[PDB]
């Protein structure tokens, strides 16, 4: 069993720059290495095979090198369609293992999230439920933390978060935070606040509402 | 040359499923790869079409098996929740590789449930953000659009989160305050599994 150690796991670059992705084999694989590219969960596209040979139709800014147990894929003058995840896959001896993968993301200017908080809808409250939703849209970089407050007190249980991938049009990231409650728990309080902490501010980026208003 | 795979699959823990991969030209041999949601690519094994000899990786020996027909199959036995993922098939030849579009497999004891769609309206600037909460559905996925597709800008749907045995997700849309509420803004949620379709008009509070 020859394993592949791929690094880095994450990489940020901008259109025009050059990045290098490396894979190391736990044993000699004699150039039996294949580099793949995968975008939005779609099917992988072979980029390079046998370590240094470009697949059919692959742009020349792609190039692989290496031998023995050390290989790397170099991408120069990055084009916007070059961003996605990459994987190395050897096929010297069974099992043909894949590298852990490398997510190559677009680097752009910092952008604070645009926060929106939405009270439970009429329809839902009628059914006995009360989900309070908060949107932290179009920010960059992706690191972000959300904190809920009910009547000035932090709330942690009942919260579920989801994160979009880097948008293909503006290179930003978005997040969704949802505080679920029962009609009764929700009606016992007046103020609801959604607070985001992002590197674009040393203060919380907040938005809130009050039932009694 | 192209590889086509059978559509999505939904099975219960302990059942069996057969995934087809049919080529148009049909040599070389083929391989199968597994990819769990949000995870990397994992090799299942490959089949030497010439010698008919299959070769599997440790974690797939026993419950996974390759077979032929221009249609290679990947059958999985005694399905486990963890078998949930997308499965790809692939062959090679000349100066490139050929992969299938992928086949999603969900293995759960959960009961197919349609989603409950709620309007997310503001508790005014030149731009206003609206949304739709798609709660308690199963299985995945769920296609969300706005104004039948007419609104495709300033729109994005967040990945679903699994709570209980059901999925929940929301969609965000940003339009001009001069457009809404004057002009109608409705989100359209379709849930193939339940052959369901729901429309929620975003009505101001």
């Amino acid at each position: 069993d020859i394993q592949m150690t791929q690094s880095p796991a994450s990489l940020s670059a901008s259109v025009g720059e050059t990045v290098t992705i490396t894979c190391r084999a736990s044993g000699n694989i004699h150039n039996y290495l294949a580099w793949y590219q995968q975008k939005q969960g779609k099917s992988p596209q072979l980029l390079v095979y046998n370590a240094k040979t470009l697949a059919d139709g692959v742009p020349s800014r792609f190039s692989g090198s290496g031998s023995g147990t050390q290989y790397s894929l170099k991408i120069n003058s990055l084009q916007p369609e070059d961003f996605g995840t990459y994987y190395c896959h050897h096929f010297w001896s069974t099992p043909w293992t894949f590298g852990g993968g490398t997510k190559l993301e677009v680097k752009r200017a910092d952008a604070a999230p645009t926060v929106s908080i939405f009270p439970p809808s009429s329809e839902q409250l009628t059914s006995g439920g009360a989900s309070v939703v908060c949107f932290l849209n179009n920010f960059y970089p992706k690191d972000i933390n959300v904190k809920w407050k009910i009547d000035g007190s932090e709330r942690q249980n009942g919260v579920l978060n989801s994160w979009t991938d880097q948008d293909s049009k503006d290179s930003t990231y978005s997040m969704s935070s949802t505080l679920t409650l029962t009609k009764d728990e929700y009606e016992r309080h007046n103020s609801y606040t959604c607070e985001a902490t992002h590197k674009t501010s040393t203060s919380p980026i907040v938005k809130s509402f009050n039932r009694n208003e | 040359i192209q590889l086509v795979q059978s559509g999505p699959e939904l099975k219960k823990p302990g059942e069996t499923v057969r995934i087809s991969c049919k080529a148009s030209d049909y040599t070389s041999g083929m391989q199968w790869v597994q990819q769990m949601p949000g995870k990397g690519l994992k090799w299942i094994g490959w089949l030497n079409t010439q010698s008919g000899v299959p070769e599997y990786a440790e974690d797939f020996k026993g419950r996974f098996a390759f077979s032929l027909e221009t249609t290679a199959y990947l059958q999985i036995n005694n399905l486990k929740n963890e078998d949930t993922a997308t499965y790809f098939c692939a062959t090679w030849g000349g100066n490139s590789a050929y992969w299938g579009q992928g086949t999603t497999l969900t293995v759960s004891s959960a009961k197919t449930t349609p989603p409950s769609v709620y309007p997310l309206a503001p508790g005014t600037n030149s731009m206003v953000t609206l949304g739709c909460l798609v709660k308690g559905y199963f299985p995945e996925p769920v296609t969300v659009t706005w104004n039948s597709g007419s609104l495709s800008s300033g729109v994005h749907t967040f990945p679903a989160v699994l709570q209980s045995d059901l999925y929940t997700l929301s969609s965000s849309v940003t339009v001009p305050s001069s457009t809404w509420p004057s002009e109608t803004v409705t989100c359209n949620v379709a849930h193939p599994a339940s052959s369901t379709k729901v429309d929620k008009k975003i009505v101001p509070r």
